[PDB]
């Protein structure tokens, strides 16, 4: 029977209020744009490392690979790291430890060019067998 | 800093847990397609690369073991010849397939090459060249190598 | 006797500990129409009426029941059966959306978003309502076609495994396609501010260029396309025309 | 309401608008525009509605093509509907209808444009300039092929601004009366279930259609009488049911429109002889006659052994001789569409085609202010305080017997904004908003209720069938009187088996089986009103034809000069609206009959147009 509760509106959402405030300005427009611009710069870096190895394409390799590859798992890193699944914490140390990966990859390298053959020599030594 | 629609959103799925809803399935029923699994490989690769330089060179720096000993452990186990360029082939398709891939993703963020025809035939090109260029790096020197176990000089 | 086989997701919030299933039904192709609809009406009539889907026009102009037939996103209501008896086609809802019965998936988040990109002309000097159209050369309604052909019919965002992760934040195809329809429309003022509410790392850039909202869209439309066009604009690669100036005869 | 609970509801607005179509938001814009709490509620999303499916294009004097005068419109609307129609009600809306599409235009609707770059018009079926004498008129503003899709998305889009609250997919169940006072409406939430009751000062009936009551129709499986059914059940007649619109050229097999502007781009219809028959049914328009008149030239045609096809049981619309440029920039809706249901390419083939059942000139009766009205002949109109009805669900009358291509779209636009302009001038802040009656809705539950848990040994799919095969049967195209009394006789029948009805699903959330039987229900309604109304009009006008009753039955016999003849008393003639009053009990109906308004709103700004013999 019609013996019951007042109800409210049901959720919807007002694009008008949301224009009330709505201040922030936060481009990731540029930040899009260097992406994409370096991986562009890096096309003649692949052959060039083919062709030409030494210790100074071996430096040139692991600025390059650790700046993209920092974007690259950032990117892969918001897809699977969402606070819906794995909860608002927890997705924040996925998050940190993106950095974590891109300090560790660079750290890494560094030293396999310093301390050992390197990249480009590397390379050759898995071809000649 | 999230847009007001963002906020909404989030609320949104807070709700739809809230209601014990199920959520429909998605990767174990659509079809695969020339669209995203090319994607999924343009990830795969990516991360496999970017793994392989991570582990590789953490790895070789944290264990007392270098880079000469461990080429000659594999040598040393004597695979068959077809078995190494495989494993050639396995770790140079990668790099050529992601970085030509690469080229045809900056495209579609141009706009460019979108129509359903140019998606097909940039897919198959892209993945045509780079097992082309592998199979050349792989087996270029291989030819050059049996070039000396018997040759006219 | 051609009797063809479907296998149909089902779920029924009522039940307690309710779980989703596959459900197998068998229809005789030579009593039904040609259409997935029509096997889902005719199953719907003749052996279960419990089972529960969206449709309202018979032609593909609604938009109501999208739904994934066949493993890809599509419209029952133009949607072929296949007439091959030794397949069983699959038929589940539109995919990762929350559902609240059988094939009707909930569908609010979807039509917020479409709120969010403010759907509707906008003009910086206000115009008197009744009095006179709007100057607009064809070539420039032109950049229309494509676009407003939309039915809003999610079979491309719920295609899109970049929306699939991150609805909450990402607008998906469907959102970004008509976002952009609003910004080309050389009569809107406001492309400046339209393109500010997708300048974050989210809304729009999100896109990873998987191409699936493309391949899937039942109206041969091309959301991937307006994407791209949307980012060059963000990242100021371009900008929008000025509107061809309005002839003092007109 | 006794074998299960449920949960209920209250809230309190200004008006809520039962309908989301172009009328109904077009409402909503005006009355969130002028300060009102609107709820909007509607059994689907907007845009879903049938509106959406609408092609042609919508009806504006705007002279981009050639010089118009909307005087010349009203002419058109008038003669199209073969006088039946409110001369006072077509005046408002083609004056109107100007102003209407240039706002449709300012929302940002994205018209097909001319060189000029003003908003471009094809030919459309039964328009002319200069009052019947002139050529063939371009009135028919459109986007392509797709004129109804974009103008609800504009709509739509636009109403997101008024700040108007939409409670969407919910499904009405019956106006809230209070002692002859509509004080809201009561409605079922598919998602959860819940019974929902609005307080409203005012309800706007804009339900749309009943073409769901015959076999074949154009229109979509939601338009099921359920406004009209609603008004019935608040003890409100319907007006003109009997006139149902044949659209000439709907699919052969399936029932998808082709829009009447593929014949107005210069497509024709071909019988088997291979002749353009138009030319013989109708000289002067030819494929361009009203759509009553082409879709009986039709059916002769197939009943005269000239039908096309294996059975030879239908027509050939052919475009393949126009240019695939027009071809594609024209009608690439119904090109696709031609191609996914029929097979064909339209550039090089020709589609089958068949008058099939599309638009609805009856529905809930109102004055020229779109205000709900009960007629009794001592009292005359009397206005239903605080129910508003528009689109196609109403009858104002604007089409009469016979509703003119492209005036639907104009008249579900123009009065879904009059309705907003007549409250904002009668409502004022002073009056409150109604409290309910006590018990208010307690029986639209009760038969809600008694419908989900239905026993009976015939399931709500089958005796929907045989209702639209029945309608089908004995009241198309041709009607005649011991055909329709038969009808009439097996559809009371139908009413009967109500009674044994049965329904599966026991669900409140999202149950279809409940609502498609509600449907079913709000069907029978309107199918046994229309079928008694039909049965009863010995005579032909519009859309209505009776092979026993040829003629046109008027006041005076029009055929012949005017001076020296008798006026016929009211009961003798039929030129005058149909009332259908039903028990929704027992089903019982009984008629009257209500004066067709021929005054003009101003005699000063134009003159009514007198009733001649109808030919084009
Ligand atoms: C294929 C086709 C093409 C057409 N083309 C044209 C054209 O080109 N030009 C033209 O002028 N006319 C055309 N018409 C006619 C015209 O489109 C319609 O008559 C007109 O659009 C009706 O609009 P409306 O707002 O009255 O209701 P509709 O657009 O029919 O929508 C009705 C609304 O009411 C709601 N509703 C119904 N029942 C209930 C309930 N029980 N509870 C809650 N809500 C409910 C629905 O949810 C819906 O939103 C066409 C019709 C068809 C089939
Ligand atoms: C040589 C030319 C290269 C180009 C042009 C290139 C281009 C790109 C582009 C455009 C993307 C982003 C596409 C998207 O958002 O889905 C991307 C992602 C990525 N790239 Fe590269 N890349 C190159 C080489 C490399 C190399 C050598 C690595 C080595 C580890 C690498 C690792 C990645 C990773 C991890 C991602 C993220 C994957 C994703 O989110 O889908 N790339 N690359
Ligand atoms: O869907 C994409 N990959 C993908 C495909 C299949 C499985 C997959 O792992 C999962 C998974 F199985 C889950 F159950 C998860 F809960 C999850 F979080 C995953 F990550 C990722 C994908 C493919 C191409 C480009 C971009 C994407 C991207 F990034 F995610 F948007
Ligand atoms: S784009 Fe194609 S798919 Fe995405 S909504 Fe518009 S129509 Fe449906
Ligand atoms: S499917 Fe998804 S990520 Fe971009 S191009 Fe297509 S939207
Ligand atoms: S039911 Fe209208 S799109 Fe299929």
């Amino acid at each position: 029977t019609s013996a019951a509760v007042t109800g409210a509106a049901p959720p919807q959402f007002d694009p008008i209020a949301a224009e009330k405030g709505f201040k922030p300005l936060h481009s990731h427009g540029t930040l899009f744009k260097i992406e994409r611009y370096f991986a562009a710069a890096m096309v003649p870096l692949i052959p060039a490392a083919y062709f030409i190895h030494g210790r100074e394409m071996d430096l040139c390799l692991a600025l390059a690979l650790t700046l993209h590859v920092h974007w690259g798992v950032w990117g892969v890193v918001n897809d699977y790291g969402r606070p819906f699944v794995l909860g608002d914490t927890l997705a924040a140390a996925v998050r940190v430890g993106a950095y974590i990966f891109t300090a560790c990859l660079l750290a890494g390298l560094l030293y396999f060019n310093e301390h050992d053959v390197g990249l480009t020599r590397a390379f050759e030594m898995v071809w000649e067998l | 800093e999230k847009t007001p629609i963002q906020v909404w959103g989030w609320d949104y799925l807070m709700r739809q847990r809230a209601l014990k809803r199920p959520i429909a399935p998605h990767l174990t029923i659509y079809k695969p397609q020339m669209t995203w699994m090319v994607s999924g490989l343009h990830r795969v690769t990516g991360c496999a690369m970017a793994g392989t330089l991570l582990i590789g060179g953490v790895g070789f720096s944290v264990l007392p073991l270098d880079f000469t000993t461990f080429v000659e452990f594999i040598r040393g186990l004597g695979i068959p010849w077809v078995i190494l360029d495989t494993f050639k082939f396995i770790i140079a398709f990668p790099i050529a397939f992601h970085t030509l891939n690469g080229i045809r993703f900056i495209g579609f963020d141009m706009a460019k090459g979108t129509d359903i025809p140019s998606i097909y035939r940039g897919a198959y090109l892209v993945l045509g060249l780079a097992a082309l260029i592998s199979l050349a790096v792989v087996v270029y020197p291989r030819w050059e190598r049996h070039k000396k176990a018997t040759l006219p000089t | 006797k051609r009797i063809k086989t479907f296998e149909i997701y089902r779920f029924n919030p009522e039940e307690p500990g309710a779980k989703p299933k596959l459900q197998k039904f068998d229809v005789d192709l030579d009593k039904c129409g040609t259409m997935v609809l029509d096997a889902l009406i005719k199953i719907k009539n003749e052996v279960d009426p419990t089972l529960t889907f969206r449709r309202s026009c018979r032609e593909g102009i609604c938009g109501s029941c999208a739904m994934n037939i066949a493993g890809e996103n599509t419209l029952a209501c133009i949607c072929n059966i296949d007439q091959n008896t030794s397949k069983t086609t699959k038929i589940y809802p539109l995919p990762h959306m929350f559902v609240i019965k059988d094939l009707v998936p909930d569908m609010n988040l979807f039509y917020a978003q479409y709120a969010s990109i403010q759907p509707w002309l906008q003009k910086k000097t206000k115009i008197n309502l009744g009095e006179k159209q709007q100057y607009q050369s064809i070539k420039e309604q032109e950049k229309l076609d494509g676009l407003y052909e939309c039915i809003l019919c999610a079979c491309c965002s719920a295609s899109c495994p970049s929306y699939w992760w991150n609805a909450d934040k990402y607008l998906g195809p469907a959102v970004l396609m008509q976002a952009y329809r609003w910004i080309i429309d050389s009569r809107d003022d406001s492309a400046a501010e339209r393109l500010a509410r997708m300048q974050d790392g989210f809304s729009a850039f999100k896109c990873h260029t998987i191409m699936n909202c493309t391949k899937t869209c039942p109206k041969h439309l091309n959301p991937a396309r307006a994407i791209g066009e949307i980012k060059m604009l963000l990242t100021k690669m371009k900008t929008k025309p000025a509107p061809l100036p309005t002839p003092a005869n007109f | 309401s006794n074998i299960a609970q449920y949960k209920v509801i209250d809230h309190a607005y200004d008006v809520v608008i039962i309908g989301a179509g172009g009328a109904g938001l077009r409402a909503a814009m005006g009355l969130g525009e002028a300060g009102f709490k609107t709820a909007v509620v509607t059994k689907m999303f907007p845009t879903r509605s049938h509106t959406t499916a609408a092609q042609g294009g919508i009806n504006a004097a705007l002279g981009s093509m050639n010089p118009d005068d909307w005087k010349w419109h009203f002419y058109d609307t008038v003669k199209g509907s073969d006088w039946l129609g409110d001369q006072n009600a077509m005046h408002y809306l083609t004056r109107n209808a100007v102003e209407a599409v240039t706002e449709l235009e300012n929302f940002g609707m994205p018209f097909s444009r001319t060189p000029e770059g003003k908003i471009y018009q094809r030919s459309f079926g039964g328009q002319s300039n200069n009052y019947g004498k002139g050529g063939v008129a371009k009135r028919t503003c459109c986007v392509a092929d797709r004129t109804g899709h974009s103008m609800l998305h504009t709509l739509y889009g636009n109403s997101l601004r008024c700040h108007c609250t939409f409670f969407i997919e919910y499904f009405a169940l019956d106006l809230l009366m209070d002692k002859g006072r509509c004080v809201g409406v009561i409605a079922l939430c598919l998602e959860d279930g819940t019974i929902h009751r609005f307080r409203s000062k005012r309800t706007i009936v804009a339900t749309g259609g009943y073409g769901r009551a015959y076999f074949s129709c154009t229109t979509a499986h939601m338009n099921t009488g359920d406004g009209t059914a609603l008004a019935t059940r608040a003890g409100i007649a319907l007006e003109d049911l009997e006139f149902i619109q044949f659209h000439p050229t709907g699919i052969y097999g399936v029932g998808c429109l082709i829009t009447e502007g593929s014949r107005g781009e210069g497509g024709f219809l071909v019988n088997s002889e291979g002749e353009r028959f138009m030319e013989r049914y109708a000289p002067k328009a030819k494929d361009l006659a009203s759509r009553d008149v082409v879709s009986r030239a039709e059916t002769i045609e197939i009943m005269e052994g000239r039908g096309v096809g294996p059975e030879k049981d239908h027509i050939y619309l052919q475009l393949h001789h126009l240019p695939a440029e027009q071809l594609h920039q024209r009608l690439p809706g119904i090109s696709e569409t031609a191609k996914i249901f029929a097979g064909v390419d339209v550039t090089k083939e020709p589609i089958p085609v068949i008058p099939t059942v599309h638009y609805n000139m009856g529905g809930i009766p109102t004055n020229y202010k779109a205000q709900v009205i009960k007629y009794t002949k001592e009292g005359g109109d009397k206005i239903v305080p605080g129910l508003y009805a528009c689109g196609e669900c109403a009858c104002h009358s604007v089409h009469g017997a016979n509703r003119l291509g492209a005036n639907s779209l104009l008249d579900a636009v123009v009065f879904g904004r009059a309705c907003s302009i007549n409250i904002k001038e009668e409502l004022k802040p002073d009056e409150k908003i109604p409290e309910l009656p006590e018990g208010a809705g307690e029986e639209s539950i009760a038969n809600l209720d008694a419908v989900r848990y239905a026993n009976g040994d015939v399931p709500t799919a089958e005796l929907r069938l045989t209702m639209q095969k029945t309608m089908q049967k004995h009241a198309g195209v041709f009607r005649r009187g011991d055909i329709l009394a038969e009808g009439v006789k097996k559809m009371m029948d139908l009413f009967k088996e109500l009674k044994r009805l049965k329904t599966t699903d026991r669900s409140l959330i999202w149950n279809s089986d409940l609502t498609e039987s509600l449907e079913l229900q709000n069907l029978m309604l309107n199918a046994t009103q229309t079928i008694v109304a039909a049965e009863n009009r010995k005579e032909s006008r519009g859309a209505h034809a009776r092979d026993d009753f040829p003629k046109r039955e008027d006041e005076y016999d029009y055929s012949k000069p005017i001076e020296g003849q008798t006026k016929r008393p009211f009961e003798k003639h039929w030129r005058k609206h149909t009332l259908t009053k039903q028990d929704p009990r027992t089903g019982h109906i009984t008629l009257d009959y209500r004066p067709v308004i021929d005054k003009t709103l101003d005699p000063a700004e134009v003159d009514w147009i007198p009733p001649i013999i109808r030919s084009y």
